[PDB]
């Protein structure tokens, strides 16, 4: 039963090693840009006044 | 509107109180054992791809629910965590078969777990007649797996059953002390082990469970009233 | 014959590792070194919900950010109104060893499962058992709705499944893990999902095809929780080695690690805020920690439970957090 | 990526001796307990020996006491087993295992199924 | 015959005030714990908080009697001192009843572990405490049919009052508030002691002895002396040696009973 498992693992590894990758700096820059474009819509980060808190 | 919502909530609360009143009065037990043990025979001695089974019985107007595990895998370090608040664990061992080291390792792993260190264990050493026949046959030895048995003597304070041979008593006592040593070695002072010798024709096991659970609840009461 | 295939796997793994290291030129830490921190964060308890009898294993918010469903092992599902603390529904279960629950995005159905290996589906707007799904060979550990006629489940038999409800037939199966699958999460576009298991790895799956895209490693022990970033291009995991980690899909490797030297207990739950700047984690100490996601600094603590924290959740507008633990109480923080 | 690699093994005469080594990578080696396990031709998996994290506590089965010794090396991340006075009833495949979680007292699952933190194993034969 | 017991006018003053500075602290400390250091709820907590509140209300009513006994004058009218004595006696009997409740609860808990889960819940404890309060403050009402204007109140009554009015109150309170609780407490403690000696147990036998001994020692002598005092005041026997002995021994007791209010928050607590 090990021969089939080894063949399947080899096939999966061959399938995985054929993808394109980007650099870490670009991914980090995108994460920062998304976090900073949506900073004013977060009420757990910048709490809203009491008159708009439904859990007051 | 608001009044209807409050009315519905109150009705639900009444039903919940009714449910709690009966939930608090039943005793839940978890049953464990290997395939070579006679666990199904024990569960069949009680008169009242599926994953779990339940059995209900009653003694002296007290209700017991006992749970057994069905179609699972070998790994059990994840679904054991569901059983941290049961009253007791019933552990069944085949004492005539060797595979005793596996049983001792299982008991040691159950005793020392972090989420199961306040739960007491009732231990059933099954198949006494087979052990007696094997000992009297003389074709097998115990010093082949537990060498220290060569230097063991039955204590003078023993109370043997009337009629048993000395050899059977010696084997019995060594095997029981093997589990009691693990039970007492770590410990907590907050849970206890109760050992019994059993066979496949006994009609006394329900009474033994009843008595041990009585003692467990008494000890918990004494601990909550700050007397011991 | 087997040795040749083992060798082939070895060279393939080495090629993957070399190609992966060939892309790491900087770190997230060196690029966020010049931003203003968030400071110290206070939160307060607003509600306490009482009524369960035993441990609580699961919760799930509704899409209106008002209604809750919770599951305990006394054998109950309770559906709550959170603004007024009223009870709307109480449902008794046939087996009391329940371990997961979910809320339908349209508000019409709920689902549950556990040690009986069956996923049960209840209709709220007619409460009778609408349907039962059978076919797994191990305990059900998670489930999430896709619409009112599809569902995805994870089991402790090392497989995932996709079910069509009306016919009641298991329509797709996802295999490739080697241990118990413990958590799922759906991507915001609902065309991919990630899973994590007890072999200390995570996998990315395509729903429409049935094949694995990518594998992620780096943890040391079993993985208990998983969650997507709001963008849909990254995700965070928590394990039993007392560590959280953040991975990126496009660069195909780990980005960051959140850990401390006084924490020696496992992690049971993770979740993101609405903008993705804070990461909240539930612990076995007895309480919860709030981390800064972009600088890996501990920003706050939520305390006030008397036993093991089991589950967390954040609303779809970001207004409140809800936490449940083994002491039978649910708390809402704002 | 958790990795364990065993070395040693081979064919020895009855009454001989051997020394097996194991090298571990991908985790903090000094936080865990270590185990030696073995499997015989035609049988299941069997627990052989146990060692703790600081080397203070040791444990063996009854059928090997006085012949096998277990040892640890934290700086080099290595585990050792020393086997003396081999018998023909020791012919088996040996594996190294470590417990699933750190800073813990109870142990792992000794299971035929894929336990994720076990090695490939080495073959030991004792015959003439 | 003759007697000389004026020393009571000092003996009370030197002692009662002392009690006021002990209990007012100790009880408060206990209540502060019950406020929040323990976060555990069960029947014993209910009984202990009721007992502590009763003790504190008893402590607050001592200064008026201190002033009376130190200045020998009462420029306040009869109503205030009448209310004072009613509060005194009602609290000093509620204490007995609550201690008996605790004893019976322990007996039921550790003699019948299975046939009592249907009798031990917090709602029943609330019902019983409400009943105790009602029955203890529903018996002090008739004391409003006195004069107490001999100024001086509740001292040196005429022989007409004792012969018809006070004796029946005394017999009622002695019949209800001392004897049945004593029998119940002793029998429950005896059965609990004999059910744990059947074939460490050095910390389960000392507690029962301490509780029973304190109860008996602090409450028996006053009740015996009070029944004898009622007999001698009603003038049923004229052996003046016994008369002098009883009237002299009455002031020296009633101090152990009032000293009991500072022994509860140290014995039942801190264990
Ligand atoms: C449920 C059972 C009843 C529990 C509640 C008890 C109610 C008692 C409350 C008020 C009744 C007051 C009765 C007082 C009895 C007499 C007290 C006393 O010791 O008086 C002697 C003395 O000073 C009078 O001065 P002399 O005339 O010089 O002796
Ligand atoms: C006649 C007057 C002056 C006596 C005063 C009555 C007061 C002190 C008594 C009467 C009813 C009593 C309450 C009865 C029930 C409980 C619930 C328990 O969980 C806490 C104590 C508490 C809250 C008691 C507090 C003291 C109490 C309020
Ligand atoms: C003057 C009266 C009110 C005193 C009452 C004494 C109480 C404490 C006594 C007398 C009657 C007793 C009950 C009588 C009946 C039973 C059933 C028996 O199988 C267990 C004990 C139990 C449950 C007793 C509990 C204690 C009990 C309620
Ligand atoms: C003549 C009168 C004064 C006798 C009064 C006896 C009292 C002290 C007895 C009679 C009934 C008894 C109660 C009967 C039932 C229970 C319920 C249990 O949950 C706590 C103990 C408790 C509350 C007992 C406490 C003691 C008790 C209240
Ligand atoms: C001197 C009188 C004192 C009265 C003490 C309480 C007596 C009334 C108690 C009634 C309830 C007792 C039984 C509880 C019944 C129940 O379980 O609900």
């Amino acid at each position: 039963a090990s021969i089939a498992q080894a063949r399947k693992l080899v096939e999966q590894l061959k399938m995985e090693a054929n993808i394109d990758r980007i650099k870490v700096s670009k991914a980090a820059a995108d994460l920062m840009a998304y976090c900073e474009a949506h900073a004013k819509e977060d009420p757990l980060l910048t709490p809203v006044p009491a008159s708009e808190n439904p859990f007051r | 509107e608001d009044k209807a919502a409050v009315e519905r909530s109150k009705m639900i609360e009444k039903q919940l109180q009714k449910d709690k009143q009966v939930y608090r009065r039943t005793l839940r037990l978890l049953l464990l054992g290997a395939d070579n043990s006679g666990k199904s025979t024990i569960v069949k001695q009680m008169r009242i791809t599926s994953g779990i089974f339940e059995t209900k019985f009653q003694v002296d107007k007290v209700n017991f629910h006992m749970f057994d595990v069905g179609a699972q895998r070998d790994e059990r370090r994840k679904w054991i965590q569901c059983f941290n608040d049961v009253t007791a664990i019933i552990f069944v061992v085949d004492s005539s078969d060797n595979r005793l080291q596996e049983a001792l390792n299982d008991f040691k792993s159950i005793w020392n777990n972090r989420w199961l260190r306040t739960i007491s264990v009732i231990l059933f050493l099954n198949k006494q007649d087979l052990l007696a026949e094997k000992v009297l046959a003389g074709k097998s030895k115990i010093e082949d797996y537990f060498p220290e048995f060569a230097r063991y003597t039955t204590p003078e304070d023993a109370t043997p059953e009337p009629g048993e041979d000395p050899r059977v008593t010696r084997a019995k006592y060594f095997i029981r002390k093997e589990f009691v040593d693990i039970s007492t070695a770590s410990g907590d002072g907050r849970h206890i082990c109760y050992p019994h010798f059993t066979c496949s024709v006994d009609t006394e096991n329900a009474r033994r469970i009843f008595n041990d659970c009585k003692d467990i609840i008494l000890q918990m009461n004494l601990r909550e009233y700050n007397l011991v | 014959e087997l040795d040749q295939l083992r060798q082939e796997a070895e060279q393939l793994k080495n090629q993957i590792r070399d190609a992966r290291k060939a892309c790491a030129d900087a770190t997230l830490s060196q690029i966020t070194n010049n931003i203003d921190p968030v400071g110290r964060i206070q939160m307060r308890t607003r509600r306490t919900l009482r009524g369960h009898l035993a441990k609580i294993y699961a919760m799930h918010w509704g899409t209106d950010s008002r209604l809750l469903v919770s599951a305990s092992q006394d054998g109950k599902l309770i559906i709550w109104d959170s603004y007024t603390t009223n009870k709307v529904h109480a449902i008794p279960l046939r087996s009391s060893w329940v371990m997961t629950c979910a809320y339908a995005p349209s508000g019409n159905y709920v689902a549950c499962g556990g040690l009986d290996n069956i996923c049960s589906i209840y209709n709220l707007k007619t409460v009778r058992v609408s349907r039962e799904l059978a076919g797994h060979t191990g305990y059900l550990s998670c489930c999430r709705f896709l619409d009112d006629n599809q569902i995805v489940t994870s089991s402790g038999d090392t497989t995932c499944a996709l079910w069509d409800i009306e016919t009641g037939q298991q329509t797709t199966t996802f295999t490739g893990h080697t241990g118990d699958v413990m958590s799922l999460s759906l991507a915001p576009d609902t065309r991919l999902f990630v899973s994590g298991a007890c072999d200390a790895s995570a996998k990315l799956w395509d729903v429409r095809e049935g094949m694995c895209r990518q594998t992620f490693t780096g943890h040391e022990s079993d993985i208990n929780a998983i969650c997507f970033f709001p963008n849909g291009n990254a995700f965070a995991t928590g394990s039993d080695d007392a560590t959280c980690r953040l991975f990126d899909l496009r660069a195909d490797q780990e980005l960051m690690t959140y850990s401390h030297d006084n924490i020696i207990c496992g992690i049971t739950s993770v979740s993101f805020s609405k903008s993705g700047r804070l990461l909240l984690a539930g612990y076995d100490d007895f309480n919860c920690n709030v981390w800064d996601a972009l600088k890996a600094d501990r920003a706050g603590v939520l305390a006030g439970h008397d036993n093991r924290v089991s589950c967390l959740g954040v609303t779809d507008d970001g207004m409140a957090v809800a936490t449940g633990s083994w002491d039978s109480f649910l708390k809402i923080w704002n | 990526q958790v990795q364990l690699q065993e070395s040693g093994g081979g064919l020895v005469q009855p009454g001989g001796s051997l020394r097996l080594s194991c090298a571990a990578s991908g985790f903090t080696f000094s936080n865990y307990k270590m185990n030696w396990v073995r499997q015989a031709p035609g049988k299941g998996l069997e627990w052989v020996s146990d060692i703790s994290q600081s080397g203070a506590s040791i444990s063996y089965t009854g059928s090997v006491k006085g012949r096998f010794t277990i040892s640890r090396d934290n700086a080099k991340n290595t585990l050792y087993l020393q086997m003396n006075s081999l018998k023909p009833e020791d012919t088996a495949v040996y594996y190294c295992a470590r417990c699933p979680a750190p800073f813990t007292r109870d142990c792992f699952d000794v299971t035929s199924t894929t336990y994720a933190y076990r090695g490939q194993g080495t073959q030991v034969t004792v015959s003439s | 015959c003759f007697y000389n017991d004026s020393f009571k006018y000092t003996l009370y003053g030197c002692m009662f005030s002392m009690v006021f500075v002990l209990g007012l602290i100790s009880n408060c400390v206990a209540i502060y714990i019950f406020a929040c250091v323990l976060k555990v709820r069960n029947e014993t907590t209910t009984y202990m908080i009721n007992l502590a509140m009763s003790d504190l209300l008893f402590v607050f009513t001592l200064p008026f009697r201190i002033f009376y006994f130190t200045t020998r004058n009462w420029p306040f009218g009869d109503l205030l001192c009448k209310i004072s004595v009613m509060l005194f006696y009602t609290n000093m009997y509620g204490s007995i009843l609550f201690l008996t409740c605790i004893s019976v609860d322990r007996f039921l808990a550790i003699v019948y572990p299975f046939k009592s889960k249907t009798l031990r819940t917090k709602r029943n404890a609330k019902i019983v405490c409400t009943g105790v309060w009602l029955t203890v403050i529903g018996g002090s009402a008739p004391a409003v049919f006195v004069q107490s204007t001999h100024r001086a109140c509740f001292e040196n009554f005429p022989e007409a009052t004792w012969k018809t009015y006070l004796s029946r109150i005394v017999i009622f309170i002695e019949i209800v508030g001392f004897f049945i609780p004593l029998i119940l407490n002793v029998t429950c403690s005896s059965m609990v002691l004999k059910t744990l000696t059947k074939p460490n147990k050095t910390k389960v036998l000392k507690m029962i002895f301490v509780h029973l001994i304190i109860f008996c020692f602090c409450f028996v002598p006053y009740n015996i002396n009070l029944i004898l005092y009622s007999l001698v005041r009603t003038q049923t026997f004229v052996n003046c040696s016994v008369v002098a002995a009883v009237r002299t021994m009455y002031p020296i007791t009633l101090c152990i009973a009032v000293s009991n209010c500072c022994f509860d928050p140290i014995v039942y607590y801190f264990t």
